């Protein structure tokens, strides 16, 4: 579709279930808490992670 | 007065009869008055004039009464039997050796060569049967382009060449059948289309040719028939092909893929051991060395330099007495230093000179003690003097200073030499030709230093491997399944403070050999191994031991998200990149490039069913099993991990894709030439034999027999007979006429997405074809032998008495081969530029020329004694291959005669068959006795046996109404088209020839054409390029819609459309010109202005010729098949079964030449693809769009609705895509198994777009930068590596890999004469100089980085700012500078500093920093490795701009470049070239202040007096660079440089974004022609400096602002190059960089 990008999350490509949104992109619920306790409140860059 | 006596009968009183006789043809020209005789006896007179000039130019007698070769040999007494009965123009016959010549004049470049080949092969057939008389024939043919004789000249344009055709065309009504031959011959014109003026006769073959092409193709069908047919076809397909699981595509699963991969490459069932080192013979040698297992030398290397300088100049008689004299010198020097010094052999001379019982020698060779002296006692006891008899030749025939001492003396002291031979007792090498003790530690346990050290040792070994071809290709040994190594070569490489390393071998040349690395640390030798390797495959890892480690570390750094994934994949990748380099093969390329198809099939959803049958390449040679295990085991550790497996899949995707692109580490070129020249003939003929439409040897002048017509018609009938409802799927080539007619019918009326709009009206040396890629052809060899015999057969006719033929004949040969640019120095630099195979070509020419000149002399069948003696084991049992087999005794074999069959035959008692003494300038009539004696004394025995068998007379086979077919003229142009059938053009049948092209997967074939068939192809390709250029969706020869396809495909992957990546298979051999005829026959293509039908009939008549074309069987495969099986391949089956003499010509319906009809098939694959878009839009809900590119396509199909769960109907896309594949089989387009369909990944021309951005290909661009070093000059390869490192930093590599490729190419120049230039190659230590910069800004940063204080280069930027502000703004303006630029530079720099206002205390202070040039008085004369027979700076490229095959290797290029940098290369004014060693040894060494900022690149003035003519400043070049870039980029270049504050910010390595090149704001606004008119108004008017291709007053305006100051700088300074830049657009402008390469880059403001 046209808003947003498809429905998959950018982290793992293969995931279209009850995921959550994020700044310009979606995130799955596994990848959210993984990337939350991986590094910080972000990536190494700033794509991800709005607060809960 | 009939206007025939006007200026014919009376102007013929005015000519010059200045040669052979008085009136001979003119007396029988005055007599006639009747014009039928007056013309026929007129052009015969003019042709007699042309042949009479052309014979005395070659100095032969005229063939007087048109007599044949049989009666012309039986004139003198040489009685010859029957013969092919040819008429020559002239003949010489100086006694058993005859020159035969023919002359002709053809104006056109097309019909020049088709007469030259014709009369050459009419003469060269005559040579093969002059054995019965034993005469050596030499043929010569001269064709010219005019009648420019010596007799009457040169207002011939008003003579008979113009008006005899006027007399013909006027008085045509007398009987003559008038021709376009006589107009086209006698006139002079200098070619495009509208071929319709030819006659078009037709035959009974052409009507059945048209009954098989244009029958069912109609294309006027209405649409609602076609829609019903397509719905019925879909019903049949879903019933009886799909739903029975007979489709070709299927879904993918994320477990069965990797569980069939590890049963594909991972060989479980092989006995190859598990560690990588034991599997490869070269990779444990690298492992064994990777653990550690000056006052005398200066007195030896200088003497060895003098020694091989003596070896360079020819001094003595034979090429063994040179080696014996030189080792006598070295052996006396060995005895000398043993007693003088104290630090003898035991302490200090074991630093490389002696290795234990063996010592160094002349051309990087070794020879042992006690066999050197046993060899030198051989002839010094037989020949009494041999020293004073031989040192006199060095006493008064060299330069006679000797550069030597009491070393070269008489009979050496053998007494202390035995003390030498008993101190040096024994350690002698093995070099073994020709298991389970795993003493190799596991690679994952080695500390990081030893892994990097395993890279270093491979660098050093590979450098010695490439240097092993530097040895001379004509030098041999003295003495000459493991062995024991008496003498050998050596290529020693250095490791540490005392350790060494040697590399023994035993042959010379450029192919694979037996090598044996030792390791001699402190004089103690040590075994390390032995291996075979092909040395020219090892060019990549030469100085690159930090490119590859930083590459592997970058790929590891992509996997940053988790440790114990990058501490686990780090040694697997290092060993992968190490084992790929340690064994290159085509099998490793063909494996590793096939894993991107696997990775896309794992990424997308749908894939072909024969995918896993194409990924498997079968194995050889043991190590390939381990490289396949490491490939397929690196995959299942990136993907397929535990619970957090596919966490960041984009990083894993680009990681495994760049692992798959490590097939570019292995070399792109061929492993062997004859196996690929076979493998590209059983890839040419295997589709045609299976299809069954092969005729062999057509009659080739046009017409055909009956059964060849019938085979052609049967192939046509099988082609157009596929049935629209059967199951002959993608295996069999053809086309059904129903679906093709549907495609044409919907194209004619406008319903497809491309119509017949048709803007822009669509009408708008002598190589032979059998032998492609060879070094020397047959025709070229007899050209060259004819050249040298006819040249040096009259040199000592007018200058001597046939008594003077020195080694200047080799100078004739070498200047004919290598051209030019004297007498044993440039003869040496010409002979040291021939590759080994063309060295053998040279030797085969020169012994032939010497044989002919030995036969040239005159001033028997009664005494033939014994050429071999008739008491040995043979008389003529196996040397009967001299009168039946192997026609001439020059190619008599010695293979089964191994090493001593021949030398037993070489013992007579030195009779008349040998000569008593070796000569040097031996007269003719006794050459072959000199040659057999100089081959006897040589210890080169089989050559001497062949010279005896030439001497013993063993070459014989025991000899002991008119104007109709008078093509007997010099200008009657029979090879010109007048009529044409459907197969012919009155000339021939459009010949072609085969070669290969050396890609990285598999070698694609390549067809070349004759000169007459290279313009017809050009007509058709230009027509279809025009017609396709009117269209909208093709992508082959455009760029606008290629960027538009990229911009659509990024969006289609980022939104979620089904993005299927297709690839068609066998596009070359399966297409056919019959398909393009039947397609184009019923198109419309309406004109732009008036909309009238284009007459497509000329392209029909050319495509019929393309249909009936002929090719040539290559002669190297036609000999390698008749050698084979001696009275197992699909081509070999159709080579043995033919009951003709031999097959040589192949004609068939198929094959559509590879690249020959390329744009036409782009049209076909465009229109039929749009038709399949229509069918899939009709039969489904989708809306497709394609981007075909003549071989492959991409199709971005979107699905309207149902993006929700519980689909049950949407997941059955399989019948759609299998039906697309079914119809594509129906048209002709077969889809290959490498074609993967789905979302998440799209690929088109290898671009690989992805959800996030795109995937950068690190490995492709780095491995393209590394082995693409082709070398002409250092500044040429310097800007070449600048453009490669430019286009590879556009694509996301880091700056560290770029800087290490820069360091590699700097150190790769410096392995030759060049010391260091301040311009260098390219910028080491760079950051931001690539986005807002060019070549000028990188050289500017390099020169500013030399002066690393920013106090001296400033005061040059301020001067540039003053002159630049005073050309544009205020109160001073400069308009008089061209006289200041051209006066040299030093005073010019002081003049441009005078404009700013400077003191004399500082205008000479900045004039002091200076650099040594080597291209000051011109350019370096270096002769490079190129093919046999292949003023200022910017003027040549502007002359190239105004005018709008066989391959070679890279390591041989670097060896030829390093050999042509130690010769007399540098130039010094008046000629008389010198060395680079001579110039750099005269520099005065001082610590003179200036030389302590960057030493031995920047010198002071007071240390360059002795060499002062090679000394320029850099502040002039720095001022020139700062001015000429600020012409064309920025005013910010005049500021300073400061740190960008470098804060503690987020240190991400993976936030690649894209940047636009900012601040490239020029001044000048669209140049291109406004400098050519500027290059006359302020330059001196050198518009007439070779005024080629004018735009003056036919094809000018000007006055652009800054070019007055900004072209003269390009004109005089050698290496700015700014007008090459500003006449071109940028190549990237899409730069993609990191986040910390823009927060850590130098900030140079405009005004700050
Ligand atoms: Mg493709
Ligand atoms: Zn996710
Ligand atoms: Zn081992």
């Amino acid at each position: 579709s046209s808003l947003y990008g498809r429905y998959n999350c950018k982290c793992c490509w293969f995931a279209d279930t009850n995921l959550i949104t994020c700044n310009d992109h979606y995130l799955c619920l596994r990848c959210h808490q993984v990337m939350l306790r991986n590094s910080d409140l972000c990536n190494i860059c700033w794509k991800p992670l709005p607060t809960t | 007065m009939e206007e025939s006596v006007n200026e014919i009968k009376t102007l013929i009183r005015k000519h010059f009869p200045e040669r052979q006789e008085l009136a001979y043809q003119r007396d029988i020209f005055l007599s006639q008055h009747h014009p039928s005789s007056l013309l026929l006896e007129g052009f015969k007179l003019l042709s007699s004039l042309v042949e009479l000039e052309s014979c005395e130019a070659h100095a032969c007698q005229i063939n007087s009464d048109q007599k044949f070769v049989d009666v012309i040999l039986s004139d003198h007494g040489i009685l010859c039997p029957t013969l092919p009965k040819v008429i020559p123009d002239g003949f010489k016959l100086t006694g058993k050796t005859l020159i035969l010549l023919e002359t002709f004049v053809r104006v056109n470049p097309d019909e020049f060569e088709r007469k030259w080949k014709s009369d050459m092969s009419k003469l060269l057939n005559l040579k093969s049967d002059l054995l019965r008389v034993g005469i050596t024939l030499v043929p010569v043919v001269d064709g010219r382009s005019s009648y420019s004789n010596r007799f009457l000249a040169d207002w011939v344009v008003e003579r008979v060449r113009w008006l005899l055709i006027d007399i013909l065309k006027k008085s045509k009504f007398i009987e003559e059948q008038e021709y376009q031959r006589l107009i086209h011959s006698l006139s002079n014109t200098k070619g495009l289309e509208n071929i319709e003026c030819l006659k078009k006769n037709s035959l009974g073959y052409d009507e059945r040719l048209n009954e098989s092409l244009f029958v069912g193709v109609r294309g006027d069908i209405r649409e609602s028939v076609i829609r019903e047919e397509l719905i019925k076809l879909r019903f049949w397909f879903k019933k009886e092909i799909f739903d029975k699981q007979l489709g070709k595509f299927k879904f993918s699963q994320k477990s069965n893929l990797i569980n069939d991969l590890i049963l594909l490459g991972s060989h479980k069932d092989s006995d190859v051991p598990s560690c990588p080192f034991c599997a490869n013979k070269l990779m444990d040698v690298v492992y064994s060395i990777a653990l550690h297992p000056d006052a005398v030398e200066r007195c030896y290397l200088q003497a060895l330099s003098v020694c091989n300088k003596v070896k360079g100049l020819k001094v003595f008689n034979t090429r063994r007495n040179t080696l014996l004299f030189l080792d006598l010198v070295l052996l006396n020097l060995l005895c000398d230093l043993f007693k003088t010094y104290d630090g003898a052999i035991v302490r200090l001379r074991n630093a490389g000179i002696v290795v234990g019982q063996m010592l160094m020698l002349v051309n990087d060779r070794l020879l042992d003690i006690l066999e050197a002296i046993k060899l030198i006692r051989k002839k010094l006891m037989t020949s009494p003097k041999w020293v004073q008899m031989c040192s006199r030749t060095l006493k008064n025939s060299h330069q006679d200073l000797w550069l030597q001492l009491e070393k070269l003396i008489k009979h050496p002291d053998m007494d202390n030499l035995m003390i030498l031979a008993q101190v040096l007792v024994s350690d002698r090498p093995v070099m073994r030709y020709t298991e389970k003790i795993c003493r190799h530690q596991p690679f994952s346990s080695l500390v990081e230093g030893e892994q990097k050290k395993l890279f270093r040792i491979l660098s050093s070994i590979s450098l010695a491997l490439v240097n092993s071809m530097k040895t001379s290709f004509s030098s041999r040994l003295l003495i000459n399944g493991n062995v024991r190594l008496r003498e050998c070569y050596v290529q020693r490489f250095h490791l540490t403070k005392n350790t060494f390393g040697l590399l023994f071998y035993q042959k010379t040349g450029e192919k694979s050999r037996c090598y044996s690395i030792y390791l001699s640390t402190n004089g103690v030798l040590e075994e390390q191994g032995s291996f075979y390797c092909d040395p020219k495959r090892f060019f990549l890892p030469i100085f690159s031991e930090d490119v590859l480690i930083e590459m592997c570390e970058e790929m590891t750094s992509w996997l940053d998200f988790s440790h114990e994934l990058m501490t686990m994949t780090r040694p697997i990748l290092r060993l992968l990149v190490l084992a790929v380099l340690c064994s290159p093969s085509k099998r490793n390329q063909t494996f590793l490039q096939g894993l991107r198809y696997f990775l896309m099939a794992y990424a997308n959803q749908i894939h072909h069913v024969d995918l896993m049958s194409k990924l498997r390449v079968d194995c050889m040679s043991g190590s390939e099993v381990l490289i396949q295990r490491m490939a397929v085991e690196l995959f299942q550790i990136i993907l397929s991990e535990g619970e957090d497996a596919d966490l960041y899949f984009a990083r894993r995707f680009k990681y495994l894709l760049n692992v798959s692109y490590l097939c570019h580490l292995v070399t792109k070129e061929t492993p062997d030439r004859l196996t690929d020249q076979i493998k590209c003939f059983e890839k040419f003929v295997e589709p045609k034999v299976k299809f069954g439409c092969v005729v062999v040897n057509p009659p080739l002048n046009g017409s055909l027999t009956l059964e060849q017509e019938d085979t052609m018609i049967r192939g046509l009938d099988r082609f157009f007979s596929k049935e629209a409802k059967t199951s002959s799927d993608t295996q069999i080539p053809g086309v059904c006429k129903e679906i093709l007619s549907f495609c044409i019918s919907l194209f004619n009326r406008g319903r497809l997405k491309v119509t017949g709009e048709l803007k822009s009206n669509p009408y708008r040396v002598i190589p032979k074809l059998d032998e492609l890629g060879n070094i020397l052809s047959v025709y070229d060899k007899e050209k060259l032998v004819s050249t040298c015999v006819s040249t040096m057969a009259e040199r000592f006719k007018t200058k001597g008495r046939y008594n003077l033929d020195p080694d200047s004949m080799d100078y004739l040969i070498l200047k004919n081969l290598t051209g030019l640019v004297t007498n044993q120095e440039e003869l040496s630099v010409m002979y040291e530029s021939l590759t080994e195979d063309q060295v053998r070509a040279f030797e085969g020419i020169r012994n032939d020329v010497q044989m002919t000149l030995a036969k040239m002399a005159n001033s028997e069948s009664l005494e033939l004694l014994w050429a071999p003696f008739g008491v040995m084991r043979e008389i003529k049992a196996e040397v009967s291959m001299h009168e039946v087999k192997d026609f001439d005794p020059d190619v008599f074999r010695s293979d089964v005669y191994k090493e001593l069959c021949d030398t037993v035959y070489l013992s007579p008692y030195k009779l008349t068959y040998f000569l008593e003494a070796p000569q040097d300038i031996c007269p003719l009539g006794l050459l072959l006795k000199n040659l057999t004696t100089i081959a006897y004394q040589e210890e080169e025995f089989f050559e001497c046996f062949k010279y005896l068998l030439i001497q013993g007379h063993y070459d014989q086979k025991l000899g002991s109404f008119t104007n109709a077919a008078l093509r007997n003229l010099c200008f009657y142009s029979d090879d010109s088209p007048t009529e044409f059938t459907s197969i012919s053009s009155n000339t021939g049948n459009l010949k072609f020839g085969l070669s290969y092209k050396e890609q990285v997967g598999s070698n694609r074939e390549l067809y070349v054409g004759d000169l007459n068939t290279k313009l017809m192809t050009r007509l058709v390709e230009d027509f279809s390029e025009a017609v396709g250029s009117s269209m909208r969706y093709t992508c082959l020869n455009s760029e606008k819609e290629f960027e538009r396809a990229i911009c659509d495909m990024k969006m289609a992957v980022n939104n979620g459309d089904l993005s299927c990546s297709y690839d068609h298979s066998k596009w070359g051999p399966t297409m056919s010109p019959a398909l393009f005829l039947s397609f184009l026959h019923t198109l419309e293509l309406k004109n732009p202005r008036d909309r009238t039908k284009v007459n497509l009939e000329p392209v029909m008549n050319i495509l019929k010729w393309h249909l009936h074309k002929v090719v040539e069987v290559p002669i190297n495969v036609a000999e390698a098949y008749c050698v084979g099986k001696l009275k197992g391949e699909e081509f070999f089956h159709q080579y043995l079964q033919s009951r003709d003499q031999v097959p040589s010509h192949i004609m068939s319906v198929l094959d559509m030449g590879q690249g020959i009809l390329h744009n036409t098939s782009d049209l076909y694959g465009l229109i039929t693809e749009q038709f399949l878009c229509y069918a899939l839009d009709l039969l489904y809900d989708v809306i497709p769009v394609t981007y075909t590119s003549s071989d492959d396509q991409v199709s971005l199909i979107k699905i309207p609705c149902l993006s929700d769960e519980k689909c049950q109907d949407r997941t059955e896309l399989l019948e759609m895509v299998c039906f697309h594949e079914f119809l594509s089989s129906k048209l002709n387009k077969f889809i290959s198994p490498k074609s993967v369909i789905g979302t998440f990944v799209a690929e088109f021309k290898s671009r690989f777009f992805v959800m996030g951005e795109e995937t950068p290909l690190l490995t492709k661009f780095v491995s393209a930068a590394l082995h693409n070093v082709k070398c002409k000059t250092p500044t040429q390869l310097s800007e070449t590596i600048d453009t490669i490192c430019d286009q590879c930093i556009a694509n996301g590599v880091s700056t560290h890999i770029v800087s290490k490729i820069s360091i590699r190419v700097n150190q790769l120049i410096r392995y030759s004469g060049y010391r260091e230039t301040p311009f260098g190659a390219i910028e080491e230590q760079d950051v931001k100089d690539w986005v807002d910069g060019s070549r000028g800004y990188r050289l500017q940063r390099k020169i500013e980085a030399i002066f690393s204080d920013d106090k001296e280069t400033m005061f040059i930027r301020n001067c540039a700012r003053k002159v630049f502000n005073d050309i544009k703004r205020g109160k001073i303006f400069e308009e008089n500078l061209i006289n200041l630029i051209s006066r040299g530079g030093d005073e010019a720099l002081s003049g441009f500093l005078q404009y700013a206002g400077c003191s004399e205390d500082e205008i000479r202070q900045t004039l002091d920093y200076r650099w040594v040039n080597l291209a000051s008085f011109g350019d370096l004369r270096l002769v490079l490795r190129t093919k046999l027979m292949t003023m200022p700076t910017l003027i040549k490229t502007i002359q190239s701009r105004l005018s709008r095959a066989f391959q070679s290797s890279v390591a041989s290029g670097f060896i030829g470049f390093c050999k042509s940098m130690g010769s007399k290369c540098v130039r010094d004014g008046k000629g008389g070239f010198l060395y680079i060693k001579d110039i750099f040894t005269r520099i005065i060494p001082c610590l003179c202040g200036i030389c302590e900022r960057k030493p031995k690149v920047i010198y002071c003035q007071k240390s360059l007096q002795e060499v002062n003519q090679f000394s320029k400043p850099i502040l002039w070049d720095y001022f020139s660079l700062v001015l000429t870039n600020a012409c064309e980029l920025g005013e910010w270049v005049f500021s300073a440089v400061k740190s960008p504050q470098a804060p503690l910010v987020l240190c991400n390595k993976n936030f690649f974004w894209a940047v636009k090149p900012k601040a490239v704001r020029q001044i000048e606004d669209q140049l291109g022609m406004n400098h050519v008119l500027h290059s006359i108004r302020r330059n001196y008017p050198k518009l007439f400096e070779e005024h080629l291709a004018p735009f003056m007053n036919d094809l000018d305006s000007g006055r652009l602002k800054f070019l007055d100051v900004c072209v003269a700088l390009d004109m005089m300074n050698e290496n700015l190059g700014i007008i090459s830049h500003l006449l071109k657009v940028r190549d990237n402008n899409v730069y993609i960089v990191k986040q910390s390469d823009c927060a850590s880059a130098h900030v140079r403001q405009s005004e700050y």
